[PDB]
């Protein structure tokens, strides 16, 4: 239905936000870098994840892959969720620390923070989701024919820690970031910039962790033909990361224009 | 640039941090070899025969080469002079040596004759062979000379038998080939006398020669 | 296939990387400043808390942050060959005589070839207006008229409020030739000092964080 | 210094272009970079 | 300036054709594809000037982070680095001899460094000064003298033991961007922001020719491997080739395609291929008999200071602005 023009434009995305990076010495600093890692945690998220949701919609949600890859792909959906999840809370505090004060940034602007960055959020990005391989793993990943968390004290208690916080710390970080900014017109549209990310990213991925915190702290068929779109939309801010991330700036628009 | 030793060894007339550092003297026989410590720590290297007894240690404010004993057996006695280099494209290994110390409690490199006669004037021909191929995939061949006066400590005269070290009077020459070696010293004098020692450096321990000797 | 004495040198090597990296390290938390006034301008006046002949060196600190500022007594007035090494500079101060008259058009011809040249369009110029005090007696004293040096500024509309319109009309001439590229990486900064000002270097340091606040903002593709 | 200049002697550029050829052609084959050496020939 | 015209028809008078004509009838260069077989890092900032050594095995490269460094091309390992006293340099050289490496900047004073010295470090032997301005130019003659070019308009050689300058050539108008020295070392040329490249007698101290053909400074030269001809890199996008016993310009080396300034140049031991750097980031190999364009080496991102062919006329090393320093072969 209108979910393969989600996985293709997910392809499409991402494919031409690597081949931009790849062939362009103008964008090799580490600011980009770690935009860089953000579209190798976005690409595998519509080959690896999305088919196989694909063919679980397709047969009315019955399953037809093995019981074996239940909790592998679960533990996939989980580490590719909060990969770009943390990738967005550490380039909103970069942001941060860079738009306060510029000059303790540039002092320390190197390749060494975005490597320590970057393994800093893989290694949260890891090990929130490595419990799903050890704990999980067949009645806390299967039920009913079909592959979905029933674990609710991982699911309520998980929640808490990889999108609550990141998002507490997002809203105290555009708080503390738009103030600074607003104390000219280059300013401005970074600000219009800054407000449609954080619109966007407590727009699209927010709906499914208060769904799913409401279903466990508490209508089930209600509660999973809601998850059943809100996963989708879930998925569909892999479709843009990749273009609302590059597209404001004027190179990766004339890369984009050249393919 | 001297070498004073109390092993300590300390070190005055240069950078210390800028160079290697390394031999004993057998009271029997000549050189042989004992441990080798890079610039700043880098590695470090034995042969079986003194390995895991001793320590070497560096601290560039004191700026000396240290050497702490374990085992200590009749082998450990000897005379023993700290040994320097420095690498790169045109290295002069083994430059320089400490005035020594002395203390009571793999490739095989020998010359046929330990003694040699000398005539003034005359050339002659130290030869002595190595076990493993000196020429190396370069084309650098490690083939070294040294020269101990007796109560002096050694210095450099001859590397690679293709380059001569400077500080050398030119009359000393070589030639070479593969794996078969040939020197060539011309119109001895006085203060030439000494026992001559040769070396292997393709790969660590450093195999040392008893050498061979100048009589009148 | 490789000896000891190999990797012995591909120990000194590496060293030798780190002790670059180490150097250089040290130098990019240092921000490099290159002063350039054709005369009068008071160079040395600028920043007096700290004060060879081809290039003389200022160096001040201030909250911590290290300033290095290069002046040029040896070279000749024509400029184009050395501009070339100072492309990696945060910022360029021109500092002009506020004074003389005479003096301003030549002075306004040298901001525009400072500006438009091909190496050094993404830098940006930090202005002071020297003995601005000095200016301002002059024209109290009115013998003088700038507008009559310009038939523009005959007619201009904006201390008395005359002398204070003179001031921002020289101001604006300065900014009118940066404008002119329009490409936004590099914006002119005006600022009027007297011969005698308790601390430049506060305006040195803001102008400076401006600068990196917008490099930043450009990298981080905000703007 | 015009003098010294004027008091040079001048040969036909031909000449001097035939010149130029001839060192070429005895040290085309020498070189390296206009025809490609062995392999295994090159240091590099 | 009567006798400049009348000069002018001199030189008209004295040659009878172009070097175009004549080359024509000969095999053609082909298509060469060189490939970088070496990229050497480690340096930090912008890369001004390099020199081979006589050996080909050793180079040494000066940049704009104030560390002069020696390296070793073909394992490339990393020999030495000397720190400078002035971070802003223009001009290293190799010595023939290859104990001495001389380097030049913005203070006006020319370093000579002994590689050799008791507790292994690189020391200056001697600091030369008596220049007003920078030097843009060193050459080595000889283990104890050194010619060095100088935006003072004047061209200086020095007794580094003694040290203070044998002769002042001060012929120039300009300020000299460029010298290079003859394989009988006993003429050398220099070329300025005068647009004028002159032929200088180093035992004499005067210029013995003046040629121009440039409408822009020239800020590279380098002599033919006979001795006989050099050519020049200016502003212009134009490489031109003058000879010096016909005293007049053979050839010119232009394309459509390159509006940007050369910034190096260098002749393969042929003389066939005359390698050129410029500023659009390319360097482009040239059949120098025909000016046609063989092919373009294109490894670099940011532009090409510096380009030198080997003494033995292997390899290719062009160092650049991107700070790190490509051999080609
Ligand atoms: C379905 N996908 C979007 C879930 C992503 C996710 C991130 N953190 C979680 C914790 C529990 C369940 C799912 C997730």
């Amino acid at each position: 239905l209108l979910t393969a023009v989600v996985i293709i434009l997910t392809i499409a995305g991402n494919i031409l936000v690597i081949m931009a990076v790849s062939l362009e010495k103008k964008l090799q600093n580490a600011t980009n870098y770690f935009l860089m890692s953000l579209a190798i945690a976005d690409m595998l998220l519509g080959f690896l994840v999305m088919p196989v949701s694909m063919l679980t919609i397709l047969y009315g949600y019955r399953w037809p892959l093995p019981s074996k890859l239940c909790a592998v792909w679960i533990y996939l959906d989980v580490l590719f969720s909060t990969a770009s999840i943390m990738h967005l809370c550490a380039i909103s505090l970069d942001r941060y620390v860079a738009i306060q004060n510029p000059i303790h940034h540039s002092r320390f602007n190197s390749r060494t923070k975005a490597f320590l960055k970057i393994i800093a959020v893989w290694t949260i990005s890891v090990g929130i989701s490595m419990p799903i391989p050890v704990f999980g793993l067949d009645s806390k990943v299967f039920k009913e024919g079909s592959c979905l968390l029933a674990d609710d004290n991982f699911v309520l208690i998980g929640s808490f820690v990889s999108f609550f916080i990141p998002l507490t710390i997002m809203v105290i970080t555009y708080f503390l970031t738009i103030k600074s900014l607003q104390k000219i017109s280059n300013e401005q549209k970074a600000c219009k910039v800054l407000g449609i990310v954080f619109f966007l990213f407590v727009v699209m991925w927010c709906p499914f962790f208060i769904t799913n915190i409401m279903a466990v702290i508490c209508n089930e068929d209600v509660i999973g033909a809601l998850l059943n779109v809100f996963v989708w939309i879930g998925y569909l801010s892999s479709a843009v990361n990749p273009l609302v991330y590059t597209l404001f700036n004027k190179t990766y628009r004339s890369a984009f224009s050249r393919y | 640039v001297q070498l004073v030793e109390s092993l300590s060894c300390s070190a005055s007339g240069f950078a210390f941090s800028s160079f290697g550092m390394h031999v004993r003297q057998a009271p029997e026989k000549g050189l042989e070899w004992v441990a080798y410590i890079s610039s700043g720590s880098g590695t470090i290297y034995y042969a079986d025969t003194v390995k895991g007894r001793f320590t070497i240690s560096r601290d560039d404010p004191k700026n000396t080469l240290f050497l702490q004993m374990t085992s200590l057996r009749s082998e450990d006695t000897a005379m023993y002079y700290c040994v320097r280099s420095i690498y790169y494209y045109g290295s002069s290994p083994f430059d320089f040596w400490g005035q020594g110390t002395t203390l009571t409690v793999d490739i095989v490199m020998t010359q046929a004759t330990s003694s040699v006669p000398v005539t003034p004037g005359e050339s002659v021909s130290i030869s002595c062979r190595s076990s493993k191929s000196l020429l190396h995939s370069n084309g650098n061949t490690y083939l070294y000379w040294f020269l101990q006066r007796p109560g002096q400590s050694p210095q450099l005269l001859i590397y690679r038998m293709s380059n001569l070290a400077s500080g050398v009077p030119d009359r000393f020459s070589g030639s070479g080939s593969g794996t078969a070696f040939t020197l060539t010293i011309s119109r001895l004098e006085a203060e030439d006398v000494g026992v001559y020692y040769c070396m292997q450096h393709l790969e660590y321990p450093l195999t040392f020669g008893a050498g061979t000797k100048l009589e009148l | 296939t490789v000896s000891a004495e190999d990797k012995a040198a591909a120990e000194r090597s590496k060293m030798i990387d780190k002790n670059l990296r180490e150097d250089g390290e040290k130098a990019r938390r240092t921000l490099r400043l290159l002063l350039l006034g054709a005369d009068n301008s008071g160079k040395s006046t600028i920043v007096k808390q700290m004060r060879t002949s081809g290039i003389f060196e200022t160096k001040f600190q201030v909250d911590k942050v290290n300033f290095h500022m290069f002046d040029v007594g040896g070279q000749r007035d024509e400029r184009r060959k050395w501009i070339q090494c100072f492309n990696d500079v945060t910022a360029i101060i021109f500092v002009v005589d506020s004074s003389d008259y005479n003096r301003l058009q030549e002075a306004l011809n040298d901001f525009k070839s400072i500006w438009n040249n091909r190496w050094l369009r993404t830098i940006s110029v930090i202005l002071f207006l020297n003995k601005q005090d000095l200016l301002a007696e002059k024209v109290l004293a009115g013998k003088s008229k700038i507008e009559d040096y310009f038939p523009e500024f005959a007619r201009y509309t904006t201390e008395d409020p005359r002398v204070t319109r003179a001031k921002y009309f020289i101001r604006k001439e300065f900014v009118d030739i940066s404008t002119a590229s329009g490409d936004g990486r590099h914006i002119c900064y005006p600022h009027f000092t007297c011969a005698v000002d308790t601390e430049n270097a506060r305006r040195i340091f803001n102008d400076c964080k401006d600068i990196i606040l917008q490099m930043n903002l450009r990298e981080y593709n905000l703007v | 210094q015009l003098k010294m200049e004027a008091n040079i002697d001048r040969i036909k550029v031909s000449k001097a272009a035939a010149d130029l050829m001839a060192y070429c052609e005895a040290h085309a084959k020498e070189d390296p970079l206009l025809t490609p050496v062995p392999a295994s020939e090159n240091p590099f | 300036e009567q006798l400049k015209n009348q000069i002018r028809d001199a030189r008209k008078a004295c040659a009878d054709a172009t070097l175009s004509q004549i080359t024509n009838n000969i095999d053609p260069v082909g298509r060469i594809q060189m490939r970088t077989r070496r990229t050497l890092r480690g340096h930090l900032a912008k890369i001004y000037a390099m020199h081979w050594g006589t050996d080909s095995r050793l180079l040494v490269s000066a940049s704009q982070d104030g560390k002069l460094i020696i390296w070793d091309s073909y394992t490339t390992n990393k020999v030495h680095a000397i720190p400078l006293r002035s971070s802003w340099v223009m001009t290293c050289a190799y010595a023939p001899s290859g104990n001495y490496v001389a380097c030049g900047g913005l203070d006006n004073i020319c370093s000579i460094y002994n590689l050799k010295t008791r507790e292994g470090n690189v020391r200056v032997s001697r600091e030369l000064a008596g220049h007003t301005g920078y030097l843009s130019c060193c050459r080595f003659l000889d283990d104890n003298q050194i010619v060095t070019s100088s935006g003072d308009t004047t061209c200086a050689l020095w007794d580094i033991e003694t040290g203070q300058q044998t002769t002042t050539f001060t012929g120039h108008t300009g300020d000299v961007m460029s010298l290079s020295l003859a394989p009988d070392t006993r003429l050398f040329v220099s070329g300025a922001c005068d647009a004028s490249a002159k032929l200088w007698d180093v035992r004499e101290g005067m210029c013995r020719q003046t040629f121009t053909g440039h409408e822009s400074d020239i800020n590279a030269i380098c002599f033919f491997p006979n001795g006989n001809a050099f050519a020049t890199g200016s502003d212009d996008a134009t490489c031109r080739l003058f000879d010096l016993r016909a005293d007049q310009e053979l050839m010119t080396y232009s394309h459509d395609n390159i509006i940007c300034g050369i910034t190096s140049v260098s002749f393969s031991k042929s003389g066939r291929l005359l390698l050129a750097g410029y500023d659009d980031f390319n360097c482009n190999v040239w059949d120098a008999l025909k000016a046609d364009r063989a092919g373009v080496l294109a490894g670099h991102d940011n532009r090409v200071s510096c380009l030198g062919v080997t003494d033995d006329g292997m390899a290719v090393a062009t160092g650049s602005w991107d700070s790190f320093l490509k051999i080609w072969n």
